[PDB]
């Protein structure tokens, strides 16, 4: 069995209120392709394709 | 083969990914840069030989 008392409200203000974006959209960002193309599955021992 | 513009002042260049480039200097067709400015900053420096 589990509970879950909620944190004081102070802290969730605080919190909260520091949280810069995890995803942010720029144009120079180094962009990498995949190493392997995700489009086509080979089937590594008769080489058939899907 | 992909070739960045030559440019005019000094920018800030993202890191890039490159393949694709020749065995020898297979430029010659090559006549000028920033013809209409004053100076290339950046780029490939070309002037009229």
């Amino acid at each position: 069995d589990i509970i879950t008392r909620p944190t004081s409200d102070s802290i969730a203000a605080v919190a909260n209120a520091t949280k810069p974006a995890a995803v942010v959209s720029d144009p120079q960002s180094m962009k990498v392709t995949p190493i392997v193309n995700p489009s086509s599955y080979v089937c590594n021992v008769c080489n058939a394709r899907f | 083969f992909c070739i960045p513009i030559p440019q005019v002042y000094p920018c800030i260049t993202a890191r890039r990914v490159h393949y694709a480039f020749t065995s020898e200097n297979n430029n010659d067709s090559l006549f000028s840069t920033n013809a209409a400015s004053i100076d290339t900053a950046f780029g490939e420096n070309a002037a009229v030989s």
